[PDB]
């Protein structure tokens, strides 16, 4: 019984950018890991279909960073109120694991179809 | 009675499968296996018991009992309908093992069953097992493994050290006839893996689902997702299974001719020194969905833990 994420994750909050250059103060959502470390957000999400870089803030002083993204994979992400399009980039660099978790927690613990 | 010979009679189907039982009736059959757990309670690669399984095997016209065993389940109710809604999208695959789910009459209850058809008797877990935990007064599993799929005879195990590398050299024959067997079972997990990622589905490859001819088996820890974007977890699939690939000589068939190990061996350029692209021709064909870079040439290597991952 190897099980994937055996304990849920949490947290949603803050920004990112959508171009490389903006990110002004309010660009997408980022999505869970506080991650034990400090702060390592695994996946990210976009009420948008534009996003080349993204400068997520983060803790101390230097938090400014490009966490850029990759081709991504949109779905229908039914929210429970109605439908939404959401295009979900992944993070760039991350591993089959993370991206296992992420998918866990926001398919089988949300509505999608 | 007639309770015990209908159910030996409702496991079979449209198949001919001449089974016999092995648990005595209706009931299940303990087994000692092993096993590569993770569940927020153990964690390990260790030989542990099992008891929800019924087996029946199954013999030829002949009248001959033949390595093919159908393993019976009884588990949840909501088990039934999740590796029923998994399985039906994974079964056009032809590195999955053939399922069957029905419902039947224990006592007073309709409990339902999980049959697979056509297995072996051991696992890939339980070579690996069996070689990385030798014991030489316990290595009964190893000694049928060997016996079963004609790598040596039981007069065999007569002669002393015939399990030392430094007394008994010829032992590196009899562990390099297993070499094709663990080929295919090598081929089939990229299959898999692949038709695992067109259909949306997320789980983890442990190495005790799939027997010792390449097939796939338990959909039980699997979730499901979009179709386009599954991802194979294979990373403990595959470390645990490395020290095998050399012991037994599995890509010992790669120097002929068509990758037949009927034709002659490949003659290669004597000029030739670079191999690049043959290096990365293997790493795509065998080791297709291990996530992590690979360099065929050290020298581009970002640190030491990369310069022995590598290597
Ligand atoms: N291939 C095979 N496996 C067997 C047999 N008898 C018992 N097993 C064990 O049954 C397990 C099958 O796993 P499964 O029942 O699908 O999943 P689980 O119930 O969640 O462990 C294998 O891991 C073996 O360890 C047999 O005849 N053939
Ligand atoms: F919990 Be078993 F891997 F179907
Ligand atoms: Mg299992
Ligand atoms: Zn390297």
């Amino acid at each position: 019984n190897n099980e994937l994420s055996p304990v849920a994750l949490r947290q949603m909050s803050c920004a990112a950018g959508t171009t490389q250059t903006a990110c002004t103060d309010d660009n997408a959502l980022a999505y869970y890991n506080t991650t034990k470390g400090g702060r390592f957000v695994l996946a990210l999400l976009s009420d948008l279909q534009d996003l080349k870089w993204a400068r997520f803030p983060k803790s101390d002083g230097t938090g400014t960073i490009y966490t850029e993204l990759e081709p991504p994979c949109r779905f229908v992400t039914d929210t429970p109120k109605g439908p939404k399009v959401k295009y979900l980039y992944f993070i760039k660099g991350l591993n089959n694991l993370n991206r296992g978790m992420v998918l866990g927690s926001l398919a089988a613990t949300v509505r999608l179809q | 009675s007639a309770d015990a010979q209908s159910f030996l009679n409702r496991v079979c189907g449209v198949s001919a499968a001449r089974l016999t039982p092995c648990g005595t009736g209706t009931s299940t059959d303990v087994v000692y296996r092993a096993f590569d757990i993770y569940n927020d309670k153990v964690a390990g690669f260790a030989k542990f018991l099992k008891t929800n399984c019924c087996r029946f095997q199954e013999k030829d016209e002949d009248d001959n009992l033949i390595d093919s065993y159908f393993v019976v389940k009884r588990h949840t109710f909501s088990n039934y309908q999740h590796e029923e809604t998994i399985y039906n999208l994974l079964k056009d695959c032809p590195a999955v093992a053939k399922h069957d789910f029905f419902k039947f009459r224990i006592d007073g209850d309709m409990v339902p069953h999980i049959s697979r058809q056509r297995l072996t008797k051991y696992t890939m877990a339980d070579l690996v097992y069996a070689l990385r935990h030798f014991d030489e007064g316990n290595c009964d599993t190893l000694k049928e493994i060997l016996v079963t799929y004609n790598c040596c005879d039981d007069d065999y195990f007569n002669k002393k050290d015939w399990y030392d590398f430094v007394e008994n050299p010829d032992i590196l024959r009899v562990y390099a006839n297993l070499g094709e067997r663990v080929r295919q079972a090598l081929l089939k997990t990229v299959q898999f893996c692949d038709a695992m990622r067109n259909a949306g589905i997320v789980g983890v490859l442990t190495l005790d689902n799939q027997d010792l001819n390449g097939n796939w088996y338990d959909f039980g820890d699997f979730i499901q997702t979009t179709p386009g974007s599954g991802v194979p977890v294979v990373d403990s699939y595959y470390s645990l299974l490395m020290p095998i690939l050399t012991l037994t000589r599995a890509l010992t068939a790669e120097s002929h001719v068509d990758t037949d190990l009927t034709k002659p061996y490949i003659k290669w350029d004597l000029l030739k020194y670079d191999f690049t692209e043959e290096r990365l021709k293997l790493f795509d064909r065998y080791f297709k969905y291990w996530d992590q870079t690979y360099h065929p040439n050290c020298v581009n290597c970002l640190d030491d833990r990369c310069i022995l991952h590598c290597a």
